[PDB]
RNA sequence: CAUUGUGUUAUGGUUCUAUCGCAAACCAUUGAGAU
RNA sequence: UGUAACGGUACAAGCUGUAAACAAAGG
RNA sequence: UAGAUUUAUAUAAACGGCAAAAAAAAAAAAAAA
RNA sequence: UGGGAGCGAAGAUAAUCUAAUAUGUAGCUCCGUUCAUGGAAAUCAAAAGAGCUUUCACUGAUUGUAUUUAUGAAACGUGAAAAAAAAAAAA
RNA sequence: AACAGGUGCCAGGCCAACAAGAAUCCGAUCCGUGUAUUCCGUAC
RNA sequence: CGGCGAGAAGGGAAGUGUGUUUCAAAGAA
RNA sequence: CAAAACCGGUGGUUUGUUAGUAUUUAUGUCAUCAACAUGUCAAUGAAAUAUCAAUAACGAUGAAACUUAUGAUUAACAUAACAA
RNA sequence: AGGCGCGCAA
């Protein structure tokens, strides 16, 4: 067991969370298969009114 | 290890934006003077900078330069505490960062109860301590366009340097020509304006650091250099028109120490007006209210009874007799000291 | 080992002149800076029967592996110095706790420093009161239970 | 911790016996070690008693001493004559194991005959060495003469 | 590359550039011409020996 | 647990660039042979240069897709084909160090972003796109974006993109070593030239006495001489 | 190495051997004489038969046994004084 | 010793004028030929007082098996070939050359044996110094 | 000391391995480029 | 990304996509 | 990088409440991952 | 992932058995590994001092916990590796 | 002697586009990158 | 031939004899 | 007391001559799951761009063949030939 | 840096 610290005692749920990419640890210099770079995405409409 | 809570915050150094090709708007778009960010005509709407006025009413200030590494709620509480000095604050809001809702983008809005309170609040910028990245918050009133005076601190530092130079000049003049009348001596003293240091008649540093020449002479340590002697603005002029300034005969070391002391005291005067206390002219607060105020910044230590369970069995005997007796003796000593304080 | 030509053939001829035509292998020892030059390093780079080493890398293994040892005078003196001063570096020799590190003069003994001990030995040498002296010693002295010291 | 056990006796640390050096101009030769293989001498040495110590003084140990290399006493009851040589170049290996028995000849007569035997063996060895050197020189002469052709 | 490429008789070869100083440049040219002259001497001797053997 | 230490040791052995250089010293022998090598699986997919197939070149405008720079747009400054990495202007500002030149105490600069974490931007819609190379009859090449069918603008020129790489200058200075003493670094050309003349005499004089006012004669050096 | 924290507590290593207290020190002693009580509250040495246990229970504390020298050379025996020379 | 030290803030080094003045003093006392002084001058000049700096370079002791080839002509005067040995092979050291390798000792040999290591090192240094020679070309006669 | 055995030789029975491969590290070179 | 189903190809543990092994000589 | 390049691999996540059918009116409705 | 987080066993040792060991291990779910973990003292220590954090060796299988089995990269400290604090009031 | 590949098997000089031997003698039945002797190239 | 002194939180910890020592529960690569 | 680099391109070394090799289905099971089948892509040979001629014999090529060449290889085990 | 040993005689 690692006792918490000033920067580490607060945590979020693994699945119900507010996404904050600025603070989430990431390694941009590596390939991430989870993002499926090979797979093309669909460009959705940027504005919708009444669906 | 796990997903980060609001205790873990990160930010990164911002590269200054340079339009390397001035004509290439696709890759080097113009910055907006309102939002201070790249123009995105495809996916953004023009902002006049007065939108928050329609939300928070005319008595609103926009605050800019708020730091990183702080929760929007913590900053809201701190700004409310600061701006309560000028009146009743209806609301304080701090805009979150685009990439981290737990941190601020650097902008806030303060809505006051009274126009006069908001106008009084807008006059001076807000200097923050090191824990807030030493930032100087800039204030802008949405109903009158009035802005804070972001150069106040450095202009006052220049004024203090000018005052020290004036004292040295006057002492040299007295040492050369001997005692001199006030209305003739004062015209030989000059200051250097801010920030480019152009020579000027010395009348502004005196009134920004002391309020008048009589205040300058009567306030320490300049009364240890000079001695005024009898042979509103009208009273000041008449009173000075019938005086002679005499020097206090000092050595070089004593005079240098006095000049340094004057500089330090004026610096303290400058810091006081920026660190005026937030409880000034306000009612006392109960102990519970003070504890609630403290909790915004610090958490109380966890109970020692819960803490004892952290003593690992590998090296400790949990709930050990000598350790618990030591705790009891410490508690007794603390209670005895508190009783002594009470008596 | 300074050469004015980089050609392998000239160095081969020099080696053959020095060691003959029947030399199995050679170890060439030099200091590195002013004892040998890049021409020599180029010339020897394709003579599979010879191996270049600096003084720091000399071993019983190298000396046994390579039949001949060809050493410059500078490298030989460097090796001799290293060998002769190694015991001092490793601390296998006595020190003298003086600023110069050399031995200090041995003082003279104070006269009569052992006269009482000599007299006590002379008294005890009669040896006829053996049990009495033994009992005196038993009363006076005590064996220690510690493992270090007296 | 490597503690060496020590023994104490009469308030002293007990040590194995140890004697000093007594210079001698000419140490006399030892009594032969072969005597220690006899039952009588073995018992004399193994019994630390007054009778043994008196028999030791009564025994004439000087009669067993041989003043000749290669001649000495054997528990057989005889004088052993030894002479060992190995010559690989000439393929000649000699090991003399001669015995002159007291029962056959007599103590002193057997001793004398053994000494004479050893002396003769030495003389013959010297003469053989000389002859071998001569023959080797002759062989070299023959090989050179053959190579002349 | 000998692991994944074609077979090649010669490895990577570099020929030293001439020195800039004119004196050393002349000496270098002399050395190169000497190499060439030795090769040509070998070739001419071979031809002469072949002709003599033929006759 | 009593295995974490040895596990960390054996895992660092996987990253160690063994053998490392080792300076010989008298009667010392290297431990490099005793150090084991990292273990890897050698049967893997072959190397590829994804920039070639993606038609991404220095000077193109791209968007960072994931990480603390998500949604940021910048011009590509450098492409590493072996690493399949890209340097994007004003993104991944991770490398900070003491300033090697003039200005503030610290300077920070970008670090490579893997090419898969980045995407080309359509000139009309300004969203991630795919770019294909088409060829006209004359052989002129045109890069076309999938989303709008627009031609890609010509990449920004190296002259406009150029910026000094201060981290490499910092590395060079660090390799040189700590700052010199001011007194040692002060130039002394006259005494240095005197010492250089003395050094010439020392190195190439063959042990002849130095010139003096009494006998300033020039001693002729001996040649090596042929054996006869 | 590893030592036995329980075994170590009952013994003391000295220059003359391992030492130990005596069982019956903390027991019923009303019926002992004064001599027996003195011996009971004194100490003694671990018997040679029990030393092999230490080799494995207390590896870091070694007592190097030293018995008397056993030298069978006939020349060092008292009877050598009755001989004119040594045996060799 | 000091000229080899780095020129950083924590080291003590002689300055250029200090070296020149020391050389002048030894010259006045007829010690300008001092081995240590000469080597100090050489090492100081090599680095220009430690101001020109480069990463530590190691002169190779081994080369890779299939290294590249640098082609350069023999930069040697004409008519020059390496010297040839006398005869084919020298007599066997053990079988026939025993007498030539042993000689009766003399007091001069004992004195040479007793000479000190500093003298031996100075002898070697000066020998290399004197024997640093080269072959001349036609235009240098 | 067999034509129901043995000695010797022969023929069968019999294990199956033909590099379709070789940095992500380091060394040395060389363009562009910075100083 | 990787893999596979069918189809074409010497009806195949290879290659390959209905343009299924080849365009390099266009206003 | 001359072109072409079928089908399956349940994908609005280049994205944000969780929760069947990659995301379902409020509530019922429940959770160590 | 013998790295980090959550939950969390038995076969085995204790010559049965309990604690403790196995072990905070296996399985299950979640991070995704030097661009990381962590972190610039309301710290540790003695009445002298050290100076964020991190890695290695020693101190030492010592002082400890378990009290039939075993566990224990303890603390201070010593010798090394690496070295950093904080560009930043606006422009 | 790791002066790599290929050539009928063990080749620095036969091929391999940039160095150097169709070298000589001896080989049960074919060949020899083999034995013995010798020359040459090599900053490979 | 050095003079009454340059804004150091009234809080945490350390034996319970705290006269003393140390720190500030408040900030960046 | 001696001595004093970054991004492309091109090769080489080490990992690794000392270590190992892993991609396709025949066969089992309701399923989880299990599991080195069948020598080698390859007649033999260095070469088939040496298998020609031919009812048969002598011939052809080859170092070796209508065959110890038109698949090789122990023991146990199978069959024969010769011998007193 | 550290580890073991360091006469009981004179």
């Amino acid at each position: 067991y690692t006792p918490p610290s000033k920067r580490t005692w607060s945590k979020q749920h693994n699945k119900i969370f507010t996404p904050r990419p600025l603070s989430e640890r990431f390694s941009p210099h590596k390939l991430h298969p989870e993002f499926e770079w090979w797979r093309e995405r669909t460009v959705q409409p940027s504005a919708l009114f009444m669906g | 290890a796990c997903r980060p809570g609001a205790t873990r915050m990160k930010w990164y150094f911002q590269k200054p934006y340079v339009r390397r090709v001035k004509s290439d708007f696709f890759r080097f778009p113009l910055l907006s003077q309102v939002t201070k960010q790249k123009i995105d005509w495809q996916y953004h709407h023009p902002r006049s900078g007065y939108e928050a006025a329609c939300i928070f009413g005319p008595n609103t200030l926009e605050v800019t330069n708020l730091p990183m590494g702080k929760t929007c709620e913590y900053l809201q509480e701190r700004l409310w505490r600061f701006f309560g000095k000028f009146g009743i604050v209806e609301q304080v809001r701090v805009l979150p960062h685009e990439r981290d809702p737990y941190q601020t983008c650097g902008t806030a809005y303060v809505c006051f109860r009274s126009r006069m309170a908001s106008l009084r609040a807008v006059r001076l910028p807000v200097h923050l301590p090191a824990s807030l990245h030493n930032r100087v918050l800039h204030l802008r009133h949405l109903g009158t366009d009035r802005t804070s005076d972001d150069l106040f601190y450095f202009r006052r530092q220049q004024a203090i340097s000018n005052l020290v130079a004036i004292a040295q000049q006057l002492y040299a003049y007295l040492e050369e020509r001997g005692p001199l009348p006030a209305h003739r001596a004062l015209r030989l003293l000059f200051e250097r304006s801010y920030p480019r240091l152009a020579w000027r008649q010395a009348g502004f540093s005196v009134r920004t650091c002391c309020g008048s020449w009589l205040g300058f002479f009567s306030r320490s340590p300049f009364n240890e250099l000079f001695y005024l002697a009898r042979e509103t603005d009208r009273e000041e002029n008449a009173m000075l028109e019938k005086m002679v300034i005499f020097p206090h005969l000092l050595s070089r070391e004593k005079l240098q120490a006095l000049l340094l002391r004057a500089g330090r005291l004026l610096q303290m005067d400058l810091q006081n007006e920026l660190s005026v206390h937030w409880r000034t002219d306000r009612p006392p607060l109960p102990d519970w209210t003070q504890k609630q105020i403290q909790l915004w910044q610090h958490q109380d230590p966890l109970p020692e009874e819960l803490q004892i369970w952290s003593r690992t069995k590998d090296y400790y005997k949990i709930h050990e007799e000598r350790f618990l007796f030591k705790l009891k003796l410490k508690k007794e000593r603390a209670q005895a000291k508190q009783e002594m304080k009470q008596q | 080992f300074n050469l004015q030509s980089h050609k392998t053939k000239h160095c081969v001829r020099h080696l053959r002149r020095l060691l003959g035509r029947k030399c199995p292998s050679a170890l060439l020892v030099h200091e590195g800076t002013t004892d040998v030059n890049d021409n020599f390093r180029y010339a020897t780079a394709h003579i599979l029967a010879v191996r270049r080493e600096n003084v720091e890398g000399i071993n019983v293994y190298n000396l046994l592996k390579y039949r001949q040892l060809v050493i410059t005078e500078k490298a030989l003196l460097k090796l001799i110095y290293n060998i002769q001063t190694y015991p001092e570096k490793r601390g296998w020799l006595p020190k003298y706790a003086t600023p110069d590190g050399k031995p200090a003069p041995a003082p003279e003994k104070v006269e009569g420093w052992d006269r009482e001990w000599r007299q006590m030995k002379e008294r005890e040498r009669n040896a006829k009161f053996s049990k009495a002296l033994l009992r005196e010693r038993i009363l006076k002295w005590k064996w220690s239970d510690e493992t270090k010291g007296a | 911790q490597r503690v060496v056990q020590k023994r104490r006796h009469q308030m002293r640390i007990l040590h194995p016996a140890q004697t000093a050096y007594v210079p001698v101009e000419q140490r006399p030769p030892p009594i032969p070690h072969s005597l220690t293989a006899s039952s009588t001498v073995k018992r004399l040495l193994n019994n630390n008693t007054v009778a043994a110590k008196e028999a030791a003084k009564r025994i004439n140990w000087g009669a067993y001493i041989s003043h000749q290399r290669g001649v000495r006493w054997h528990p057989q009851g005889a004088w052993r004559v030894q002479f060992s040589r190995r010559n690989h170049e000439r393929n000649f290996f000699v090991r003399c194991e001669c015995y002159f028995r007291v029962g056959t000849y007599g103590f002193q007569m057997a001793k004398d005959l053994a000494i004479r035997y050893r002396q003769r063996l030495e003389k013959e060895w010297e003469e053989l060495q000389e002859q071998w050197t001569k023959l080797d020189i002759l062989e070299a002469e023959q090989r050179a003469k053959y190579k002349e052709k | 590359r000998r692991r994944t490429g074609m077979q090649r008789k010669s490895g990577e070869i570099h020929h030293v550039a001439p020195p800039r100083d004119p004196v050393l440049r002349e000496l270098f040219a002399a050395a190169i011409q000497r190499e060439k002259d030795e090769k040509r001497n070998r070739e001419r001797r071979a031809q002469e020996d072949a002709a003599a053997a033929e006759k | 647990s009593r295995y974490v230490k040895v596990y960390r040791k054996v895992m660092n052995l996987q990253r160690r660039k063994t053998p490392l250089p080792w300076t010989p010293t008298f009667l010392e022998f290297s431990k490099e042979p005793s150090v084991p090598f990292p273990v890897r699986e050698k049967l893997q997919p072959a190397p590829i240069d994804l920039s070639y197939y993606l038609n991404m070149e220095v000077g193109d405008l791209v968007e960072v897709l994931h990480g603390p720079d998500c949604g940021r747009q910048g011009v590509v400054l450098s492409i590493s084909k072996k690493r399949n990495t890209v340097v994007v202007d004003g993104c991944n500002m991770k490398k900070s160090f003491w300033n090697p030149g003039v200005g503030a105490s610290l300077v920070t600069q970008e670090m490579p972003i893997h090419i898969t974490n980045v995407a080309l931007l359509d000139p009309v819609v300004k969203r991630p796109t795919r770019v294909k190379r088409r060829f006209m009859m004359n052989g002129e090449c045109v890069r076309i974006s999938k989303l709008s069918g627009s031609a890609m603008p010509e990449p920004v020129s190296t002259s406009a993109l150029r910026q000094p790489n201060l981290y490499q200058e910092y590395l060079r200075q660090k390799a040189l070593g700590p700052p010199l003493k001011a007194s040692y670094a002060r130039p002394d050309p006259l005494h240095l030239k005197i010492l250089q003349r003395l050094a010439r005499h020392i190195s190439w004089g063959q042990g002849s006495p130095l010139p003096t006012a009494e006998n300033p004669r020039v001693n002729s050096p001996e040649p090596m001489a042929l054996r006869r | 190495k590893k030592n036995h924290s329980k075994v170590i507590q009952r013994f003391k290593l000295t220059r003359f051997g391992w030492q130990r207290l005596r069982s019956g020190r903390n027991g019923e002693k009303e019926n002992l004489t004064h001599k027996q009580l003195k011996r009971t509250m004194g100490y003694t040495f671990v018997s040679r038969d029990d030393l092999w246990k230490f080799r494995f229970q207390l590896p870091s504390h070694i007592l190097r046994l030293r018995d008397a020298p056993i030298n069978r050379n006939p020349n060092i025996r008292k009877i050598r004084r009755s001989l004119p020379s040594y045996f060799g | 010793a000091a000229v080899n030290r780095p020129a950083t803030r924590s080291y003590k080094r002689p300055l250029a004028h200090q070296l020149v003045e020391l050389h002048d003093l030894m010259r006045e006392r007829n010690l300008e030929q001092n081995k240590a002084l000469e080597q100090a001058v050489l090492r100081f000049v090599a680095d220009d007082g430690g101001c020109k700096r480069r990463p530590r370079e190691v002169k190779p002791l081994l080369y890779q098996r299939n290294r590249r080839y640098i082609s350069c002509p023999d930069l040697i005067p004409d008519g020059i070939e390496p010297a040839r040995p006398c005869a084919e092979a020298l007599p066997d050291v053990f079988m026939e050359r025993q007498a030539s390798l042993v000689r009766a000792c003399t007091p001069e040999d004992l004195a040479r044996q007793e000479l000190p290591f500093a003298v031996q090192a100075e002898t070697a240094y000066r020998r290399k110094r004197e024997n640093f020679r080269r072959l001349q070309r036609n235009k240098r006669f």
